[PDB]
DNA sequence: ATCACAATCCCGGTGCCGAGGCCGCTCAATTGGTCGTAGACAGCTCTAGCACCGCTTAAACGCACGTACGGATTCCGTACGTGCGTTTAAGCGGTGCTAGAGCTGTCTACGACCAATTGAGCGGCCTCGGCACCGGG
DNA sequence: CCCGGTGCCGAGGCCGCTCAATTGGTCGTAGACAGCTCTAGCACCGCTTAAACGCACGTACGGAATCCGTACGTGCGTTTAAGCGGTGCTAGAGCTGTCTACGACCAATTGAGCGGCCTCGGCACCGGGATTGTGAT
């Protein structure tokens, strides 16, 4: 059975292990549970972003998640806002008209 | 000069997007200088990245690497 | 029939804060990037995706800077932004 | 051949939302997003290994890298999911 | 009673403290504050003295930079006295939450 | 109390080093809040670095690494 | 006969090489002419900061570079200020008072 | 419990530029940390730059491009000049 | 303007820790020689970037007009600044004690590798269903 | 801004090929570990000057108010060049092959850089005239 299946994760445990070997150590070893933990973390973060974006898309009544929805969901949640400080192509801005105006 | 290609309505449109109600007439030259400096930095970094790979075409990945170097990582273009 | 300041400004603010389209004519910006890079290395080429990425980054940068400048100007009990506000935002951010 | 995280995102999406698909541009956005998070975790784990002079990268390096990178409740819940995966995998 | 004019002694203090390089907090209260902060994160900790010394250096440099930004914000609004609102604007412009 | 220990004259000296000539009456509590937030932010990482080494002593290097993580690299306590 | 002497530097080529190989990724290799470049770069940067801090010290008529002189040299040049963004311990600040406060 | 540091070479450079001006142990710690930080930055950039081009060897080209990427204008020019001089001297022997 | 007066700069002696020099020695830079593999040099093809033409037509642009808004002026009220008599909690200094960092000598569990299999993961393709611009109220 | 009409290109499922994920036997090796030593973190007292704290007090300062002059916003008519489309053409980004030229591994070895010990000289702490901005006249 696949290492992802044994770990109960949809992400590739073997490929993530290979990437960790080829990108993360000078000359040394990568533990087998290192790949499992990394894949679980990636799965969790992606699942959270996907759930928030899907909620936004459903609020906007559309069946496809688009960069506008991703931007809305990312800026909406405080933790995701602090974790992701990047620019999203075709994402727009969140409306905010100042009171003094 | 092509820095004038950033027409007054373009700067006004960016300002409106940012939430600016009124705009002084001297804002436009300041914004043109700001944009020129930012472009110069990013383009220098991307050109160095391209020249490292012995190349004559500046792809999107070079631009993304240069943008990430300055702390302005951009998603969805490579 | 006319309007007064603050009406069309807010209308444009709403109309442009909801869309996702680019706010610079693409050909003038492309000419600008080619002229700027005409000094680092002569006889240079570009890619469509490269220039599009540069434009997206520049637009995001300038919108953020205008947000900071608007905050700086509203601080001084004002509505009109001036070069002093931009210079304050860029000095506090460390961009100079 | 160009490697991608296009699967494992369609699957996660079709599990969180059994009825919502995703476009092709948003797919690039999330490929880059997962790549960025992976890069950050890998770099922090390497730096921790260099700090404490352990040649190998264990699950503890990943745990501390997650705790340093992710903030607050995100860090707590991610750590919980990783520990659950490790405990299930060992058995 | 010489009774210097209000404002002419603050400039002398400004000169004196910008000429000196020592630390500007009593060591014992900052040590106690660091202990009280680090207590809740994990109990029964122990600190190398250089840990607290480095933490104090970092805190003082951070606060000095923040006050310079606040002074710029105050001078912006045609003022002389820094205020809480200027501190908040400084901490918002530079992104610090 | 342990936060009033950063006294009003101490905040005044820190302000003076920054070039401040007049100080409002509410600056002190705001600066105390700022300092508490900053110290919590850095110590939350210093204690994590210490815990990862199965230690009880928070060596200077844990603090220096934690500071470098937040983008405030400090010279003179490591190397 | 040492590598750094062959390159005509003061920084060690050998130790810098060994420290390089401890940082390259798995199966990574370090050319023997990468350590030469890195040693030359480090020597140049240190020489620049040292010249600046030495001049700042001879301004005050002393013989010992201290944290104060390093901060005064770092913040007194635009290049080093941009490159070095650290917190020199015990360096104080640069004395400068605005004009909207002076009577 | 041996500990290695860049102190001897720092002292040699300092005596090269300022023969009759000394340095304090606090400044020696400062400069130890400065050399360590700059070397780490350059090495990390060189490693990533080798990785992007699908390489494994970290050549002087990678170090040159890393210096060009993390050093301001005139500093970059002079540093690259010094490094090139050193490399063409080394290859001679 | 001219000046008493607190405060600052400017030299001077002193003795006290720290910078800088000097040996001992252990660790690690360096010399030499396999072999092997990553990388430079030569070809090929076809992808995609540069260039020219013509329409058209949506955005920029220049002038006219008036009003809201930023800047100077005036007036007080009070909340920061100065100086002082007094107290409280830091700063050393010495003694006492020991938890926990730090090195070592074993050794025993995990991880890299190789031969072979095979099963998931990308490039094609073949469509139908979310969608974006209409056009109107 | 809020419901339809419509023709579409974009997303997704089926398909065959390929390349790397999965067993499985070595096997060298790194970190868990128990033990021991010894530094340095912590605690307790005692004096001793000094920074903090509270209070009296009068001046500069932030903040509201009034008032004109002007310079940004809004509208209109007329350019004007950006955006599409169509066709030509070729310059080099990307894949393949071949051959070699540097960088890794191993053994012996020798000098360079740490650790400790020691000494004078530079920095600090301060006393005494010199002079310098302040504030009331």
């Amino acid at each position: 059975v696949s290492r992802s299946q044994r770990a109960g994760l949809q992400f590739p445990v073997g490929r993530i292990h290979r990437h960790l070997k080829s990108r993360t150590t000078s000359h040394g070893r990568v533990g087998a549970t290192a790949a499992v933990y990394s894949a679980a973390i990636l799965e969790y973060l992606t699942a959270e972003v996907l759930e928030l974006a899907g909620n936004a898309s459903k609020d906007l009544k559309v069946k496809r998640i688009t960069p506008r929805h991703l931007q809305l969901a990312i800026r909406g949640d405080e933790e995701l806002d602090s974790l992701i400080k990047a620019t999203i192509a075709g994402g727009g801005v969140i409306p905010h008209i100042h009171k003094s105006l | 000069d092509n820095i004038q290609g950033i027409t007054k309505p373009a700067i006004r449109r960016l300002a409106r997007r940012g939430g600016v109600k009124r705009i002084s007439g001297l804002i436009y030259e300041e914004t043109r200088g700001v944009l020129k400096v930012f472009l110069e930095n990013v383009i220098r970094d991307a050109v160095t990245y391209t020249e490292h790979a012995k190349r004559k075409t500046v792809t999107a990945m070079d631009v993304v690497y240069a943008l990430k170097r300055q702390g302005r990582t951009l998603y969805g273009f490579g | 029939h006319r309007y007064r300041p603050g009406t069309v400004a807010l209308r444009e603010i709403r109309r442009y804060q909801k869309s996702t389209e680019l706010l610079i004519r693409k050909l003038p910006f492309q000419r600008l990037v080619r002229e700027i890079a005409q000094d680092f290395k002569t006889d240079l080429r570009f890619q469509s995706s490269a220039v599009m990425a540069l434009q997206e980054a520049s637009e995001a940068y300038l919108v953020g800077l205008f947000e900071d400048t608007n905050l700086c100007a509203i601080h001084a009990k004002r509505v009109t932004i001036m070069p002093k506000d931009i210079q304050l935002a860029r000095r506090i951010r460390g961009e100079r | 051949r160009k490697e991608s995280y296009s699967i494992y995102v369609y699957k996660v999406l079709k599990q969180v939302h059994p009825d919502t698909g995703i476009s092709s541009k948003a797919m690039g956005i999330m490929n880059s997003f997962v790549n960025d998070i992976f890069e950050r975790i890998a770099g922090e784990a390497s730096r921790l290994a260099h700090y404490n002079k352990r040649s190998t990268i264990t699950s503890r390096e990943i745990q501390t890298a997650v705790r340093l990178l992710l903030p607050g409740e995100l860090a707590k819940h991610a750590v919980s999911e990783g520990t659950k995966a490790v405990t299930k995998y060992t058995s």
